[PDB]
RNA sequence: ACCAUAGUAGGCCUAAAAGCAGCCAUCAAUUGAGAAAGCGUUAAAGCUCAACAAAUUCACCAACAUAAUCCCAAAAACUAAU
RNA sequence: CGAUGUUGGAUCAGGACACCCAAAUGGUGCAACCGCUAUUAAAGGUUCGUUUGUUCAACGAUUAAAGUCCUACGUGAUCUGAG
């Protein structure tokens, strides 16, 4: 994961998805696109 | 199925030459020898310079005040040039060469003594006062994508704004203050000097209407 | 609490005063099955050292 | 990212200012390793400054 | 710097309905101003101070009786925001000399000639 | 719980009133009730719940 | 009739 | 005492806190 | 209604859709002009999470909500009625809308801590171990915002956070 | 833990004290006073 | 479509189509057909064939399939919908490989 | 969601420039599809987006870490408040 | 300023987490091994020596690791006085 303040979706697979309060950015092609808000 | 709606056509505009932006000198040619007062009612207050389009359709509108120096220059110059088409897309500045001098006294002295050697040169903008106009045959939606990047980055809070967005905050500005459901308002309690409140308030809050406070803009305040 | 911290004070009797000893005894039953608004049970701490 | 500085004390006669004031700079050139330890003026500042000059001169 | 405050001629430009809702007469303006101080003279300036004190405003919640000429009218308007002002009501008319004594201003504005009689 | 010794039971007087009005379960309600209760919409025939 | 919770007034009606 | 103009948005008197939450904008419902 | 049903007969599998009566709306409500259901009934502004007899009427039979689309509910109070819908569960109320799953009630855990007006869900809040003093306060919510245009008798405003 | 620094209601940094709904009332008490008091002064 | 040739339909051996064009419930039957026909999945199998029976008074929408394994999934589509019909037949097919 | 076929490696350019260094033009088959919006290739190939049809809840924007002896009144969303 | 005794060590350590080790985990230009980077966690632990009054730094040997910082840069009505 990266830990960052403003979620963007690096390619078009990435999925926002809330959970435990807090926003996620999912993907399944490229793992490193892994983002968690703060 | 669906509707052909029409597309715009842009055929009335002529791209000047030498379309990119001017360059900026760091210091103006004849340096000033004398110092002056650090005049802060420069950022105060609303803006009377350069408040309307003249060329262009696109521009960048400072919602705050603050100091531009050499480098927030430089930041928009560069990133303007090397995203736009100059062939489509022609720029211009909307605000002067730094000329106000900045004083900073030498590292770890004590008070006194006198000012202090000049620094640097600093731009001073009020708030609604456009700072980079641009124009071509283009629509705004593109010229947005790359003038947000540049007024993010701007000290005081900017938006990117066009002729026809303008004007839609200017003509709601005006609404939101004609049908105000409250009785009272900044602006009818200051002037009227209700309950005394002059002894709080500041000379220039007649003028203000409230909706300045320091360097600060706020727009929501009726 | 509120109903249960007059009864104990006498703040009820009209013969009120803090220095005479008035004062109600209160039973509270079925304290087990308290409820909670909100999403106090999660967030509220009790403290000591 | 080339320079390490260490704020370390001073060796000297100065009383209750030395024994309580880091009046000393050591610069470190990280891409070489040369160490410049400059200590001579009251204040950190002035150590900083000739310590600076001191390094590119060096180098 | 900290002034005294010039107030507008725009302000005491009254509204057609202004009349209708505190109950004042389009036509004739009202005799006699009753003027009760209500917020104190402290923590204001010194000519404020001194038009409460020439105004006989210096105990507050005590009615005071002034005309309606524009020379009164212009130092109440620099204190306007320390006291209250209502006119002045006469649903028996003026007292006469017999009736002196026997005079009471009731707090909603008029003044009763005969109080409580017999 | 409501496990109580009787000495207790024996001192007391009067109940106070809940403070808190308990909502009731969709099971507590009578089928006289929910036939009362009017129905807001109609549902499309062909919807799979 | 709808029957809600705040259809109608908490306080007990008064017939005087 | 700080300038008339600062960089972090001066605090203001109470009074004038006051004045600033009485004379809300109020949209027409 | 409908209804789908998956039949094994014997390394065959017929899969049918059978129609089951539905109930309708009452005749006659009091605001016939109306556009979504809430405010045809006079219900605008008039309904809580405790109104079961309400919020099961655009809820599925295993607890889950149906698409605004199907009901018709205008997008204000649908995210409302998602609202109550989310706090009648937590509350303890529609104990007939959950999943049966004969494996897993056998196992009980720790005795159901009774709850109403939960704005978050008990799994995503962490504990307030630095309240703060009363300058700078952490408030814990009770309720949404969404119901805070709902009619006041008292006149006081509801206090969403506390 | 948390401090105010300096004196609480001087300087820079002050309390974070906010206006109240009771304060907002006073306020609107005293401007209608003297609304009226300006339309008798009209005439 | 698409997820027809993800799951690999090499397994089917033969599909069936029954539907009357002129009823009222045979546009999940439509639906389905064009799916299940489509270029993507075709080119998984050069054996399987789709046929595509049209009556007019038959009044049964139905689907016949036929796995490898050797079992026989007919569903009459008259109320189910597109969608409900391709999952389920996506369902066996995992299951039957 | 679904869906991709013509002149044609357009001219020039380059060791090779096939919609996809650059220059130049930006016409044209098909009811429908840009001498190309993105990815990719040494160059190709290939994937995706605009246009076919199908079909129709809504979708501009609003995310921001921590300090040192022990957290800090207790608590409360509606019985009527200028 | 009718006195708040001032560097370093010795003894005893209280606390923070912006974690050096120990435990769990995401990413990688992560095959494995050795690494780089990010999230979560402070109950316990964080060596002995040559030169310098030294804190700091250099060097020898080792360790799972030899953390950063606050505490009147803790601690002289407990000691030391080399500076
Ligand atoms: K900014
Ligand atoms: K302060
Ligand atoms: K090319
Ligand atoms: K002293
Ligand atoms: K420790
Ligand atoms: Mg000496
Ligand atoms: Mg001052
Ligand atoms: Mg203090
Ligand atoms: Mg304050
Ligand atoms: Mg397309
Ligand atoms: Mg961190
Ligand atoms: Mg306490
Ligand atoms: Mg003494
Ligand atoms: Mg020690
Ligand atoms: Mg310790
Ligand atoms: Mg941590
Ligand atoms: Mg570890
Ligand atoms: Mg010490
Ligand atoms: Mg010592
Ligand atoms: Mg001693
Ligand atoms: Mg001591
Ligand atoms: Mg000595
Ligand atoms: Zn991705």
């Amino acid at each position: 994961f990266k830990t960052k303040g403003v979620l963007k979706k690096r390619c078009r697979d990435c999925y926002l998805v809330k959970r435990r309060g807090r926003w996620f950015i999912y993907c399944k092609t490229n793992p490193k696109h892994k983002q968690r808000q703060m | 199925f669906k509707t052909l709606l029409p597309v715009p056509t842009f055929e009335d505009v002529a791209i000047p030459e030498k379309p990119k932006l001017r360059f900026v000198e760091r210091v103006p040619l004849v340096p000033k020898v004398r110092r002056e007062r650090k005049n802060l009612s420069d950022i105060r207050g609303p803006s009377t310079e350069a408040t309307e389009f003249t060329e262009g359709r696109f521009a960048i509108l400072a919602l705050g005040g603050g100091y531009l120096h050499w480098g927030h220059f430089e930041m928009m110059r560069l990133t303007i040039n090397r995203s736009m088409d100059p062939k489509n897309m022609f720029a211009l500045w909307r605000v002067p060469a730094p000329f106000k001098p900045i004083t900073r006294k030498g590292m770890g002295q004590r008070m006194g003594g006198g000012k202090g050697a000049i620094d640097h040169y600093v731009t001073p903008v009020k708030a609604g006062r456009l700072i980079v106009e641009m124009g071509g045959r283009c629509e705004f939606k593109e010229v947005q994508g790359f003038l947000d990047l540049v007024a993010h980055k701007l000290p005081f809070p900017a938006k990117a704004v066009s002729r026809e967005t303008l004007e839609k905050m200017r003509k709601d500005q005006e609404e939101r203050e004609r049908n105000n459901q409250n009785p009272w308002t900044f602006e009818r309690i200051a002037t009227a000097n209700m309950l005394g409140i002059r002894k709080v308030l500041s000379p220039y809050d007649l003028t203000h209407k409230g909706r300045y406070w320091g360097k600060f803009y706020t727009p929501e305040r009726v | 609490a509120a109903m249960a911290s007059v009864k104990l004070q006498g703040l009820h009797k009209p013969v009120y005063h803090q220095l005479s000893d008035c004062g109600d005894h209160v039973v509270i039953m079925n304290t087990r099955h308290i409820a909670f608004s909100g999403n106090k049970w999660e967030q509220k701490v009790y403290s000591s050292h | 990212k080339d320079l390490r500085i260490d704020t370390f004390r001073a060796k000297g006669a100065g009383g209750q200012h030395v024994n309580k004031t880091d009046s000393a700079v050591r610069l470190v050139h990280i891409p070489t390793g040369l160490v410049v330890e400059c200590q001579q003026e009251r204040s950190q500042i002035k150590n900083k400054e000739i310590a600076f000059r001191v390094l590119r001169a060096r180098l | 710097k900290f002034t005294r405050s010039r107030i507008p001629d725009k302000v005491f430009q009254p509204s057609p309905e202004d009349h209708e809702k505190y109950g004042g007469d389009p036509q004739y303006p009202h005799k006699l101003h009753i003027v009760t101080r209500i917020k104190s003279t402290k923590r204001r300036p010194y000519w404020e101070k001194d038009i409460i004190k020439m105004l006989g405003l210096e105990k507050a919640h005590t009615p005071q009786v002034h005309k309606n000429i524009p020379s009164v009218n212009a130092k109440l308007k620099v204190v306007k925001h320390l006291i209250r002002i209502k006119p002045l009501k006469l649903p028996q008319g003026l007292p006469t000399e017999e009736d002196m004594a026997n005079t009471c201003l009731k707090s909603n504005g008029e003044l009763v000639v005969r109080w409580l009689l017999n | 719980d409501e496990d109580i010794p009787e000495d207790i039971l024996k001192n007391l007087v009067e109940e106070l009133p809940q403070p808190r009005k308990v909502p009731r379960r969709l099971d507590e309600y009578t089928q006289e009730e929910i036939e009362a209760f009017p129905r807001v919409w109609s549902p499309p025939e062909d919807y799979r719940l | 009739v709808p029957k809600t919770s705040l259809g109608s007034p908490p306080w007990p009606d008064i017939v005087l | 005492g700080s300038k008339a103009v600062t960089r972090h948005r001066r605090v203001m008197h109470f009074e004038r806190q006051k004045l600033m939450a009485v004379t809300e904008y109020i949209p027409p419902k | 209604f409908r209804e789908v049903v998956e039949i094994l007969d014997g390394k065959t599998t017929i899969i049918e859709g059978r129609i089951t009566e539905t109930p309708q709306e009452s005749p006659n409500p009091p605001n016939p002009t109306g556009q979504c259901p809430i405010c045809r009934w006079n219900l605008k502004h008039k309904y809580n999470y405790e109104d079961v007899l309400l919020l099961s009427q655009f809820i599925r039979p295993h607890g889950g909500m149906l698409p605004r689309r199907i009901t018709g509910l205008c997008q204000e109070e649908h995210l409302k009625i998602e609202e109550c819908v989310k706090m009648a569960h937590r509350a303890g109320l529609l104990p007939n809308h959950r999943p049966k799953l004969p494996e897993g009630f056998v196992p009980k855990s720790k005795p159901r801590l009774n709850r109403y007006l939960t704005r978050w869900s008990p799994r995503s809040v962490k504990p307030i171990y630095n309240k703060g003093h009363r300058w700078n306060k952490v408030r814990m919510p009770v309720g949404s915002p969404l119901l805070k245009d709902n009619v006041s008798y008292s006149g006081r405003p509801l206090l969403l956070y506390h | 833990r948390n401090r105010i620094p300096g004196r609480q209601w001087i300087g820079k940094h002050r309390r974070p004290r906010p206006v109240s709904a009771q304060a907002k009332q006073n306020m609107i008490r005293r401007l209608e006073t003297e609304a009226e008091n300006q339309y008798w002064l009209s005439r | 479509a698409a997820a027809l040739a993800r799951l690999g339909l090499r397994a089917v051996k033969q599909v069936r189509v029954q539907f009357c064009p002129f009823e009222k419930n045979v546009e999940s039957t439509r639906t389905f057909l064009q799916a299940v026909s489509s270029e993507k999945v075709r080119c998984t199998n050069l054996n399987c064939s789709v046929i595509a029976d049209v009556r007019h008074d038959g009044s049964e929408p139905c689907v016949d399939v036929l796995f490898g394994d050797g079992h026989r999934l007919i569903m009459r589509g008259a109320h189910l919908t597109a969608q409900e019909m391709l999952t389920a037949f996506a369902s066996h097919i995992q299951a039957r490989g």
